[PDB]
């Protein structure tokens, strides 16, 4: 009563700029629902409008529903989906098993994308040319992320990173990084022919690329995107879907308990403490 | 038998609904009235489960407890004499009719407005019967200051 | 060796249907990667072939994209959005922040999906009219998932559950459930005005509309995804969309570690225990 | 400033009843920290106290000590041991 | 500490600071363990592992709290967020 009529303060925490629920309609940026629904953007447009609050262009929507498609799902024996596949098998709701696969998504599984571009985007903006780049990443002792195939690897290609590259190269206006990484990739090729970019290296340059290359981005807002995570929240939400569906399949398939054997662990205990 | 002193100091309330508004009115009626005790024992809800609400008494917070039955309420609070029957239209009747098979309650207010005729009038002769007294099934509530307030009477404070 | 060879034996655990990361390609259900894309099948298309394994004509998987885009963000002052912002603003990675405010996401938090469908189908199933389940639910102490709205009630339509609507009105080919939910919206309605059916609601129906009336389903599969949970699946996924935008926000908006005041607690210790 | 003064009401939500921060002491039932420890009741005791909001008996707190214990560990090859592994082999 | 509460009377050692300091200060001098592995523990990650577990009990104790006094879902106050949502994007 004492804050309808206006007569105290107090300060509101929880700032927010990603939805409004409270009025006629839900609004996502300043976008209403209707609205949204209306220009005919799809789930790449609503990424654009709930992450980064911008009317992306249509090609980027695309791109973003594109490299959510790639990155859905890579089989079960990965590290992420072996948890969500123990945790399904052992009775667990889908928001526990999906949670306990999301869980593993980090540096050494998952962190290809964001470190790809993290790399790519201080070797570029530094104005090192590929083949100094490629050599002061090996007298570092470090690999370059995103760059390295197991089996295919030339006349051979990744016949997905192929889709992401046709679909940049037609459709984004400038890729200065791309081409880059692209150079880098040519260089590493000739050193081992399975030396490609990676999806996971292929979708963080092109990423870097559509953030500072379209519109609405001042390459203050482009390079604090990367540094905040939005990489790893499209890996996430990318792989939620693979997740789920093997939550699904474990659920459906009907599948008990799983016990390690204890032939494949190897018990190194002290002699006696 | 209807008696002639419907509302008491040391009257207690049963209200039958998420009325949390009027009981709040009804608290704070009660503790400018200089009163000891709330006029609201506990309330029935019959879509939820038995909890307790978290109520105002002046400063102080107080726990009304919220039943889903109406029997545990009357069982368990058998001092209450009264009962605000905030029910809508189409489930007033039966709701007063279980009411009125419990001895203690001698007044119901019945606040729902469009009640059909035929079931209101079968409420009168059921209640003539039982000898409570039922204070008008489209009403908003008799005040009696310093005692007592049915629901939203008076307005707020 | 002695497998190259095979002299011997080992049971395999692990029965997987969703993915084979093996191979030339990524195969989702038995269509290769490059088939999924040449289709152009969008994340619903791919929805289609990890979570229910079949190709699913071209208006389910627009309607899956569309129960996406209206699930993706509901303000935060929701209960999820809360643990999100919570866990973001101490300085957590993305997924643990996601993570923290999906294992919120239940029953009473995200529940009405599943459960309004689980009870229309229900009730559906067993030949009652809606006169008699509205009478059923109501004698047995209950309230119907799926219909309740705090303010916008009539001639004050939800805004997007009208798009809903009319997406499955035009597109789809039958919907005997739909109506059914539409009819008890209608005596709700009578009852009170603003008991007009969900958002949580109307897609918990037409989701189990569309999976036992479009094709290549049986209604033992269709009734079956339903009880494993496909719902809390498609409500966990778009609403990963809002969890990691709000993450995002509030990492973007450089916001410190959050302490509850003290005089929205209410402590209520026991004496000496 | 209204409030300190009391001119206003608001609801407090988050009932709580099993520590107090605000004051003195900490004081997880109605018995602060050092009186905790000046019982010498353990963390079965503080499990009693935080959980059940109760000064157990000291057999009980040492059994729910001893079921803590029987319970810590089962090997690797569990479940829960597994995923833990993997996740922490993840680099998480 | 003797240095800080100089400044401000209430910079004195928090309860994190002294078992942070006693644990590595146990964990270096009790007898078992040689300053390298003294030291593998305190980076591996061994003291948020303590606190961990101490709050898990804690936490265990607000949930079987608010699950004894059946709170139910919690919409957090709206004047309570101030939406900062830009104009029209
Ligand atoms: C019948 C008979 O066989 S008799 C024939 C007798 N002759 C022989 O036996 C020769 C056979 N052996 C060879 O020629 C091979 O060169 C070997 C086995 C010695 C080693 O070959 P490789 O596998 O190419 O070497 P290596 O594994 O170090 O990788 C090559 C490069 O890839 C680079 N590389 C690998 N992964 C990455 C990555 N992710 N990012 C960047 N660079 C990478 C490494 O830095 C290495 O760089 P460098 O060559 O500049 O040091
Ligand atoms: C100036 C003056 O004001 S003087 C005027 C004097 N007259 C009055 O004071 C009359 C004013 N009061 C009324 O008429 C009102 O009817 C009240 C306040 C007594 C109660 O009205 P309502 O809010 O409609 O009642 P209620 O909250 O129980 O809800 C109505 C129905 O919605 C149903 N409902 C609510 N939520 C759901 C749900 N999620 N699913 C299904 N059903 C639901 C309930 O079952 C209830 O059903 P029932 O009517 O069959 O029992
Ligand atoms: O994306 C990753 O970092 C891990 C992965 O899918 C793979 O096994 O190739
Ligand atoms: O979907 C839910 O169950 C909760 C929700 O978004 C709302 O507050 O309306």
């Amino acid at each position: 009563w004492a804050r309808e009529l206006g007569l105290i303060r107090k300060p509101a925490s929880f700032m927010t700029s990603i939805c409004d629920e409270r009025g006629q309609e839900l609004i996502y940026a300043g976008m209403p629902i209707t609205e949204v629904f209306k220009e005919e953007m799809g789930i790449g447009g609503v990424l654009g409008l709930l992450w980064f609050q911008k009317r992306l262009p249509k090609y980027s929507c695309q791109f973003i529903e594109m490299c959510l498609m790639v990155t859905a799902d890579h089989g079960p024996a990965v590290s992420g989906a072996h948890n969500t596949i123990i945790c399904a098998r052992a009775g667990k709701d889908l928001v526990s098993s999906l949670t306990s696969g999301l869980l593993t998504i980090g540096d050494r599984f998952g962190g290809a994308l964001d470190a790809a571009a993290k790399m790519f985007s201080k070797a570029f903006d530094s104005g090192i040319i590929p083949m100094e780049f490629v050599n002061k990443m090996k007298k570092e002792g470090k690999l370059i992320m995103g760059i390295g195939h197991r089996v295919k690897s030339i006349n051979n290609p990744d016949m997905r990173v192929q889709i992401l590259k046709d679909y940049v190269r037609q459709h984004f206006p400038a890729t200065p990084l791309l081409d880059y990484a692209l150079e880098v990739e040519k260089i590493t090729t000739s050193k081992k022919p399975n030396l490609i970019l990676n999806v996971d290296g292929l979708i963080g340059v092109a990423f870097v690329d559509m953030l500072r290359n379209c519109g609405s981005f001042t390459r203050e807002e482009a390079d604090e995107y990367i540094d905040i995570g939005a990489l790893n929240g499209i890996f996430v939400l990318g792989r939620s879907m693979g997740f789920i569906g093997h939550y699904l399949d474990q659920k459906r398939l009907k599948q008990g308990l799983y016990r390690h054997p204890w032939d494949d662990i190897s018990y190194v205990l002290p002699e006696h403490m | 038998g209807k008696s002639t002193t419907l509302f008491s100091r040391h009257t207690k309330a049963i209200v039958w609904g998420m009325q949390t508004r009027a009981v709040q009115g009804m608290l704070d009626f009660d503790y400018v009235c200089s009163r000891d005790e709330p006029s609201v024992a506990a309330m029935v809800y019959p879509f939820t489960g038995d909890h307790k609400q978290k109520f105002y008494w002046g400063h102080k917070e107080i726990l009304i407890p919220v039943f889903k039955n109406m029997a545990d309420a009357m069982r368990k609070h058998p001092e209450v004499d009264v009962l605000i029957n905030f029910a809508s239209l189409r489930s007033a009747y039966d709701s007063t009719m279980e009411t009125m098979n419990y001895a203690q309650i001698r007044t119901i207010a019945i606040i729902a407005e469009g009640i059909p005729e035929a079931l209101t009038r079968k409420l009168i002769k059921k209640a003539d019967q039982k000898g409570v007294t039922i204070i008008g099934p489209a009403t908003v509530g008799g005040i009696k200051p310093g005692c007592f307030k049915i629901g939203n009477t008076g307005g707020m404070l």
